[PDB]
RNA sequence: AGCUCUCUUUGCCUUUUGGCUUAGAUCAAGUGUAGUA
């Protein structure tokens, strides 16, 4: 059938109807504009120049920071040793662009799927 | 008879059976 | 309205209007429909030959001089100076090469 | 009576059905067919109609092969089906 | 090559195989026949070897 | 033009080979599917007209 | 797994039944709202 | 935006039939693979499937938590969220194998 | 601006083909079962 | 030529874009048209000739 | 009757379209030649026929 | 008939250009110095 | 070396599948006899 269609020709918008108001829309509120007062920022503007070497030296700054520059019980057993490496997990946190494959995932439906 | 028939169907039978089996004007007024 | 640059519907409705002997108002519309979409080709080429068979050679002419004045592909201009040639006058068609 | 081997009809009829409905919809084919289930007619399909499964006379590199894997993965049937080449039921007779 | 549209190659085949050959490659081309007749078990090459089968006689 | 379409419709109304459809949409749709994808599905058809292997 | 068993010279009425009932059901394309809307254009001309 | 000029676009509602195809094949774990569709028309979609599958997990993600704390009560939710993470479950284990 | 000179190659590259779903029919199409196992790329799968 | 020009339009039968099918379809056009009466241009080149000479 | 039905399958595996057409396009390859023959003469002749009338023509232009 | 078979055998024509597994020669048990060796011995004899 | 008609091949696709989700969900079924006439 054709009774469940896609959609091709998306609806258009309108002007407003210019008609006499009776009916009630839209309730007041925060009918005042809050301003960046002094302090806040923004309504500054100093130069370009200027504004690329403070972004540079804040740059410079954060490498700084981050560079910090200013009988023996167990012999019946049959296998030993069988957790060297297991716990040099966690060298760097390492995002996967696949939420299938990311370590999330595993986590979630090791959790989950019991 | 549960000889084996001479001849078997086919599916194509199948679809071929199945498609086989599917004013004056007086006045200006009715115009 | 709904379609304003579909080549199809603007053929349809000059070619229904020519069926019909409107030959003004197909004019007008052959004139609204290479306004509308000056760089298409099949427009163009069926104004210059509803020109010719309707017998106005200069009307195939100024048609031929708007779309020149369009610059448009080599087929264009070559058809053009088929044209001048068809009809003998070698010096336009030298002119048109020129 | 809901079970029996399958007959040349059922075959016909399981294919046109599959050609109408498709291989994801099997409780409609198996609507068409009056002694058969929808698991029958999956398993009917992949065992005996799905047009890979080869019908003809084992090669000796096919035999070479199922032995190979028969020793290697025993009676992993299933596993050994895919590579083989040909179906389960198939490899084990 | 066809078994049943060109027969004279298989029997240049067999002449080979039984100046040259053992019943081990005598066996291999048999399956290889077999094989092969089985694969051109189409409907337009059986057209094509009745056509064949009829025009000669 | 109209010629085209009548000749058309008369070469199209003549079958040939097997039946494969159930309307005349079904018939045109199963032929553009012929037309694209012949290149692409040979084996499985002669596996169709062999009663085995691809 | 078997090969299926060729058809005997007469049919069951099994056999005959699911051939009708798989021509029918092969043939069909519409649900039933574009079946009633034909009806109703077909009955609608009739009344007109 | 991707189709050259002067390409007759009659049929292009097909490349969303595609999409939609594709999906499906994303959700039962089958290959999708359209002999002949252009690299072009097969990236938009491949492109697009992977950004419905991320929201789609991402939303059985939230879901099974809420399942977890009790913060929902309606069937439908729990239904579909299990269907969802049996999906996600056998894409995994067919992984595995 | 002037419009592409395109090519018959170029047509080619641009033909999409037609669908053949493994899930859909909403017309109830008989669809051959060449063209419904054509993209069904399991079978063309790898196996070692 | 004849045969340069046949193979041509063996070679120009694929659609390439419609300003191609228009080029081919405006020639097929005039070729169909037939050859121009000339007199009638001559007679009527005249006639411009007398009329704008007379404004 | 085998029209009809001509795309059900026999025993072996073979349609019966398959075979009616193999009957007929062997029909067709016995037959072919003769036929080509036979309208290589026939346009043979009808070429004599024309080369008959237009020698009756002129005879009758020169004898008036 | 005749002109339907020769569409489908143009056609088949058209696989068997495609179809081709190429042959994989074994390699000779002999090589061309081999070749060479026995030319200039038969050469030698032929002489002598 | 033309123009008509006819046929073939090439082009063309011209009635040529119009969304979604937990494939949206689910799906066993009346009775079939009959020593003797």
């Amino acid at each position: 059938t054709t009774a469940h269609r896609p959609t091709f020709d998306p609806a258009r918008g309108k002007e407003a109807l210019r008609g006499p108001a009776y009916h009630q829309r839209l309730l007041p509120a925060y009918t005042t504009l809050k301003f960046r007062q002094p302090g806040q920022g923004g309504a500054a503007d100093k130069s370009t120049r200027d504004l690329r070497a403070e972004l540079e030296a804040a740059e410079a700054a954060h490498y700084a920071k981050l560079k910090g520059a200013p009988r023996r019980w167990d012999e019946d057993v049959v296998f030993k040793n069988q957790a060297r490496g297991t716990e040099d997990k966690g060298k760097r946190k390492e995002f996967v662009n696949d939420l299938l494959r990311s370590d999330f995932h595993k986590r979630f439906m090791s959790k989950y799927v019991r | 008879n549960k000889a084996p028939a001479p001849i078997q169907i086919s599916a194509e039978q199948l679809l071929r059976e199945a498609v086989d089996r599917q004013q004056r004007f007086a006045d200006l007024e009715e115009l | 309205d709904v379609h304003p640059n579909n080549t199809q519907l603007w053929i349809r409705y000059i070619e229904a209007e020519l069926k019909n002997r409107n030959i003004n108002h197909a004019r007008n519309l052959l004139d609204r429909a290479v306004t509308r979409l000056p760089r298409v080709s099949k427009l163009w080429y069926k104004y210059v030959y509803v020109m010719e068979m309707l017998g106005d050679i200069p009307g195939t002419r100024q048609v031929f001089d708007r779309w020149m004045k369009w610059e448009p592909d080599e087929d264009a201009w070559n058809a053009y100076i088929k044209l001048e040639k068809r009809y003998g006058e070698y010096e336009r068609a030298r002119q048109i090469f020129a | 009576v809901k079970g029996g081997v399958w007959t040349n009809i059922e075959d016909e009829i399981l294919k046109a059905a599959v050609s109408k409905y498709g291989l994801n919809q099997w409780a409609r084919v198996s609507s068409l067919l009056a002694r058969k289930t929808p698991k029958q007619c999956k398993a009917r399909w992949n065992e005996w109609l799905d047009p890979s499964i080869k019908k003809i006379e084992w090669s000796r590199e096919e035999d070479e092969k199922l032995l190979h894997l028969a020793k290697l993965m025993p009676t992993q049937w299933r596993t050994i089906a895919p590579i083989v080449g040909r179906t389960a039921n198939q490899c084990l007779e | 090559c066809d078994p049943r549209t060109n027969p004279e190659f298989w029997a240049k085949w067999e002449q080979f195989e039984v100046q040259h050959g053992n019943e081990d490659t005598f066996k291999e081309m048999l399956r290889v026949k077999r094989s092969v007749q089985a694969k051109y078990n189409t409907d337009v090459n059986f057209i094509a070897s009745q056509a064949l089968a009829r025009s000669q006689m | 033009s109209l010629k085209r379409r009548r000749e058309k419709l008369a070469k199209s109304g003549e079958e040939h080979g097997d039946v494969t459809y159930i309307n005349e949409k079904n018939k045109q749709f199963n032929a553009k599917l012929a037309r694209f994808y012949n290149k692409y599905t040979a084996e499985i058809r002669d596996s169709f007209e062999r009663g085995t292997m691809v | 797994t078997k090969p299926a068993r060729p058809d005997t010279i007469d049919l069951d009425e099994d056999e005959k039944e699911m051939l009708s009932e798989a021509r029918a059901r092969l043939a069909n394309t519409q649900g039933k709202k574009a079946k009633r809307k034909a009806r109703e254009r077909q009955q609608e001309e009739s009344r007109r | 935006d991707m189709m050259p000029e002067g390409i007759k676009q009659s049929k292009v509602n097909t490349v969303l039939q595609h999409l939609s195809e594709a999906w499906r094949c994303w959700k039962s774990n089958i290959p999708w693979k359209v002999p002949g569709l252009p690299a072009p028309i097969e990236n938009i979609i491949l492109r697009y499937v992977k950004a419905k599958a991320d929201w789609w997990i991402s939303v059985a993600h939230y879901n099974r938590e809420r399942i977890r704390r009790g913060a929902t009560v309606d069937k439908t939710v729990a239904k579909k969220n299990v269907g969802r993470l049996t999906r996600l479950w056998l894409k995994a284990e067919q992984e595995r194998q | 601006s002037p419009p592409r000179k395109l090519t018959a190659e170029d047509q080619e590259a641009w033909r999409i083909p037609p669908p053949v779903s493994m899930w859909k029919n909403p017309k109830g199409f008989t669809i051959p079962l060449d063209k419904r196992l054509a993209a069904d790329g399991r079978q063309l799968q790898e196996v070692q | 030529k004849r045969m340069k020009k046949k193979e041509a339009h063996r070679d120009d039968t694929a659609f390439r874009d419609y300003a191609r099918e228009a080029e081919k379809t405006y020639k097929r056009q005039i070729r169909n048209m037939g050859a121009p009466d000339l007199e009638k241009y001559m007679r009527e080149k005249l006639s411009a000739i007398e009329k704008a000479a007379a404004a | 009757p085998e029209e009809e039905q001509g795309s059900s399958r026999n025993l072996d595996g073979r349609r019966l379209r398959t075979v009616t057409e193999a009957k007929a396009l062997a029909e067709y390859l016995a037959i072919k030649p003769e036929m080509e023959k036979r309208e290589k003469e026939a346009r043979r002749k009808r070429w004599q026929e024309i080369i008959e009338m237009t020698e009756r023509k002129q005879e009758e232009i020169r004898n008036g | 008939a005749a002109l339907k078979a020769g569409q489908m055998q143009k056609l088949r024509e058209a696989e068997q250009s495609s179809k081709r597994k190429p042959l994989i020669l074994p390699a000779p048990q002999v090589s061309d110095s081999e070749l060479d060796e026995i030319v200039k011995m038969g050469m030698i004899g032929e002489r002598a």
